[PDB]
RNA sequence: AUUUUU
RNA sequence: AUUUUU
RNA sequence: AUUUUU
């Protein structure tokens, strides 16, 4: 089966919505089952809060159902995972928002 | 060229080993470098250079403070939390609020709390009251490397007051080291 | 090792045994047309993943090129996509006689009045873009017979300069870019400004990047007879636009914290 | 980028962290022996196509020349295959004196004839194939004693001439390839016949491409003692064979429109 | 032939329909970071095949030297390798006095001595093996004062001898790798003894390759006042050591027919 | 070597681009190629270079004769039918059956008719009675490719017969193409 | 270096042709060929060159012996039976235990029981009573090859022993081949 | 457009 | 350990 | 057929 997930940059209505402007990936299922996007620095400054305005709307839409059989399964579990580029900074310290154990 | 590979079709069972900088990219995009600052402040030895609040001790008498110094869960300094090993100079700055004294202060990575009744040779460096000092602790330390959660991966740190009359005060200390050796990052760290 | 030997087990065990007449048998192993590969498609901010690839197909000798050669539509082939930057009406307001100096004839909110109306030539792609980064080039016409006489204050204003207006002093507004224009001198001012914030972008329609305003640098002396209709009128250019962050069809899209 | 490199990423890694002992751990990867591959086999208008093919096998050190070198069969190894244009009894009939001139002694089925009956050499093959191409020898012989005398017309007659025989004028079958043969000085008559017809292949197992015949050009004169029971025989030999329509065995398919 | 051309029949397509905005798509082709192989890997005694590998893993810049460059362990890296050859107290039996010449003072089981208990260094090993080759080197200990006088004869006796003792005349036990060792002269004897016995391999656990023994050359002469509690101590160390057949933890294996 | 691929064993899916000459063999053949006669027969210049019947009319007045030129689902020129686009030069034959008279001949891609009430530069050659012309109409047409279907693929055809007395007759109207450019090829048609 | 497939991992169905000296390798290991004497006892012409016993007759009169030579089931030459085909040089081994008398020996692959109803040339060398003589009897079979197995793979032996008086006796008969040639090994065989 | 013919 | 800075 | 031995 095939899967799009797109990203609209700087979003902030949490509303399902036609993918084909934003940036997206469609995932065919194979061997390799695991896609990747990748979302440009977008703001309107040369450098961005680490804690403010979110990083835009993420949204898996389905575009042709998972097909199975009568020994395989009806629906399967996925994993989204988060990093940064190979251009990522960071830039000033600041105080702490929150407290790790 | 590019291949589908870079393109962003991967498989997540074959990035061993750990640490693959592997280029992303698409029509109408390429990885954009670019530096605000002439240096960096993700840099191990910038980052932590600096300082951050530790604790508070408000003494009465001329008693001694034994502290078991540790890595931050609180300041910037959590980014420590994402290693597991240590090793370097440690720098410890004392703030000595007092009307009329000195403040002895000392460092060592023994556990032993005898061989810190006499302060001999553990650096019984002296600020006079009302003053502040920055002392830099060498690795001391009898082990290798120190893992950086234990409630004393650092250090302890001695407070020894030497006040002349009724005068009382609060000593508030703060840290950074001076050159860090972190190895074999760990998990990151959940919150409270 | 084994498994693909069919093709020289065999093609040569005969030509081993062949007589006059030539080997009796060929035998020929190599890969099946449907291999295990994966390819990778990227168009504009797009990538598809296909593991089960098929091979491409194309008419008879086709030609890709795209180009009309007789050119049945006699315009730059670049036309379309400058039709954005297009010269355009941005407004046209009436020089109302009796009104003191310093008075406002006309403002424009600056950038998002280019896409004024869906009848405007960025209207279109200013709608899939959040962020934009552009430069001007106004137009402002003030036409008044040879008869009557007056001055207009043709002046860009900055979003630091619209927001503490009021705290300005007015004949001091000759310090930015502006066009002090006599009338009955000039019909036409020209004004070139580039990209003026205080953050790389500014959101698609926003008032940020200030605003372009006409003022009344010394009212209109229209004698008796002359007539007394005059109108001011503000046309817009773009030097340069850019267009970068995607978005939803004209969803407000906050690029600034 | 993955996933093969098991072997350097486990060889290596031992070979850095090995001691006078040498390593711990040797590590290889590779490709299985059952590739993804497809094997593809052509016999006499055959082929045969596998997808999922296997190493083939053979004996020990085998030899597959075929050919006996001690000859236990003293024959040409071309034997079989020649067998078929091999020189055969295509027909006898007897002389029956007083028999007028013009007179048709015997004629011949060609060249369905050389697969007369299945006891002819050339019977076998000639069932598998329903197109032919092919010349002919033929070879009538005609023993009479030296008493005797008379003359026979061995001619060789094309569908043509067979299909309008009886508008034809006897004594001008001499235009025809044949051999006016005049007994007590001849015994036998030899004919080379290339393939005529008006057609490039004529169907196996049909009286086309004509037929040989043997006429009476002047009767038998049989003296009082002399023996009167004359027979002629017709052999026949393939110069040159083909055979090229596949087709069931023995079935009537016409190559024809 | 096909099923892979998805990369240049999409990546040229382009490049031949391309303005100067440049290609408006890019295709690329290449084979799965999972593709069809096997990996084998093998460590002692040992084989992993396995046909569905993956990436192999490991930390960042990482070290397998494995060699702790501050020594915090001052000893040669080849210490507990060697452990098992180490010089160990094999017996220690009180040479008790009014003992005739030719009497056995003390015999030790060669080679299983050497894994008398659990407490031996080649103890550990030994454990994991049936088969055994290894030389040997004795150091029979005897100390007496200097008033006392004897002497006891330490000998090698392969299991040829230790079967038929008996048989043989003591005396002409000096044909035998021994050290008659005079009390009062010598404190101890050495003795170097390379694999000997009829079989290529000795098994574990077994009293084959012979046993060292101690007997009395001539009684203890002990004065009235001298002490008359002397000690014989024998000491063992593997010149050589060599523990090929791999078994079950110390389970009787049969080496021999 | 022969590849298994040429000796049968391919896949339907990987057949584009379109037009693929791959050659096909098995012991004992190969592609053979024999001629018969010097020139090809299947080449469309030479094929559509011969001629086909149309329509016939029937006339009584001097009336105009306008008629819709299409390719022919008939004969052989439905060969045609296998391409969707044309272009190029028109050949139209034309048969005047008449006792006394004159027959004025047009050809026009324009579809106005207006343009063709008068015939002063369509191309008005003229065939005295009884006799017969073929005339090369150009490429006049405003669209740069002729869907090969339309009902007026081909431009129309004027007949306008100049007869003296009460003479009639009737117009037979055959034709070809000369050097004919055909292109996209569409599936092959069916039958009625 | 070593391949997967030396080191265990293959393919059962990828044997073919027939003979494979393929290396298998692990870590410590590796094929090691050590010598104790100075020849080879597998090779066929060494274990095959060494007799073993056949069978034993006890005759009493001047009759003749006739007997199908055949590859034994028993003895170490049933590593015959791993072949299918022989051919060459054939050992017979007799003893003739008689008092006082000669015997006649003789061998031939002729199957006819009338060839050998005379001995004329069939080769009748004389063992004299209480002797043994160790004849070599050429391939002189009408066959190129001798099924292994046959009840007469070997050709027949003759013994017609001439006797003098009443004396009787026993004739044991083992026998070996010189170099022998073996061919298209078949499976092995069963117990009983 | 050797998209009349060589 | 340009593991102060170039 | 160094298919006696080197």
């Amino acid at each position: 089966g095939r899967l799009r997930m797109g990203f609209f940059p700087n979003a902030t209505t949490d509303s399902t919505s036609t993918l084909d402007n934003a940036i997206y990936t469609i995932c065919d299922i194979g061997s390799d089952n695991s896609f990747e996007i990748t979302i440009p620095y977008s703001f309107s400054t040369w450098m961005r809060k680490t804690n403010g305005h979110p990083i835009g709307l993420f949204q898996i839409e389905v575009l042709n159902r998972l097909t199975y059989n009568s020994s395989s399964p009806s629906e399967v579990y996925c994993i989204v995972q988060g990093k940064m580029g190979q251009d990522a900074r960071f830039f000033c310290p600041t105080g702490s928002v929150v407290t790790f154990q | 060229t590019m291949s589908p590979n870079e393109l962003g079709l991967t498989s997540a069972q074959d990035d061993g080993p750990l640490g693959q900088e592997k280029p992303n990219y698409f029509l109408n995009f390429r990885s954009m470098n670019v530096d605000i600052f002439t240096v960096s402040h993700t840099k191990v030895d910038n980052l932590f250079g600096r300082a951050w609040f530790f604790m508070e001790h408000t003494f009465t008498n001329e008693g001694q403070w034994r502290v078991p110094l540790e890595f931050p869960k609180q300041g910037h300094g959590s980014l420590s939390l994402l290693f597991a090993y240590f090793t370097g100079e440690l720098n410890i700055h004392v703030l000595f609020l007092s009307e009329r004294g000195f403040l002895r202060v000392a460092h060592t990575y023994d556990t032993s709390n005898d061989r810190v009744n006499f302060l001999s040779s553990n650096g019984v460096i002296t600020v006079p009251a009302g003053e502040q000092m920055t002392l830099s602790a060498p690795y001391y330390s009898n082990k290798p490397l120190r893992t950086v959660r234990d409630n004393n991966s650092l250090g302890y740190l001695m407070c020894k007051p030497f006040l002349t009359g009724t005068s009382t005060g609060k000593i508030e200390v703060y840290l950074s080291l001076r050159c860090p050796n972190f190895f074999f990052p760990l998990p990151a760290p959940k919150v409270t | 090792v084994g498994n693909e030997i069919g093709g020289n087990l065999l093609t040569k065990v005969a030509d081993d045994a062949s007589n006059i007449l030539g080997p009796n048998c060929f035998a020929t192993t190599a890969e099946p047309e449907n291999k295990n590969v994966v390819q990778a498609t990227t168009t504009v901010n797009t990538t598809n993943l296909t593991q089960h690839p098929s091979a491409p197909t194309m008419p008879f000798s086709p030609d890709f090129s795209n180009v009309d050669n007789f050119h049945s539509m006699a315009y730059d082939i670049t036309t379309g996509d400058k039709n954005p930057s297009k010269l355009v009406r941005l407004e046209t307001h009436e020089w109302t006689p009796s009104w003191a100096r310093g008075y406002q004839i006309t403002h424009v909110e600056l950038p998002k009045v280019f896409w004024d109306h869906q009848d405007k030539p960025a209207y279109g792609q200013s709608r899939y873009f959040a962020a934009v980064r552009c430069g001007f080039h106004f137009q402002v016409q003030v036409n008044v017979n040879q008869g009557t006489a007056g001055s207009a204050l043709v002046v860009y204003e900055p979003k630091p300069v619209v927001t503490y207006d009021s705290k300005l002093e007015f004949g001091a507004f000759t310090n930015l870019p502006h066009v002090l224009m006599n009338l009955a001198e000039t019909t036409q001012a020209d004004l070139c400004i580039p990209y003026v914030a205080d953050t790389n972008y500014v959101k698609t329609d926003s008032s940020d990047l200030g605003q372009l305003k006409v003022y009344v640098w010394t009212p209109l002396s229209i004698p008796t007879g002359s007539a007394n209709q005059v109108d001011v009128t503000i046309l817009g250019s773009l030097l340069q636009l850019d267009f970068q962050n995607p978005r939803v069809f004209a969803q407000d899209v906050n690029i600034y914290d």
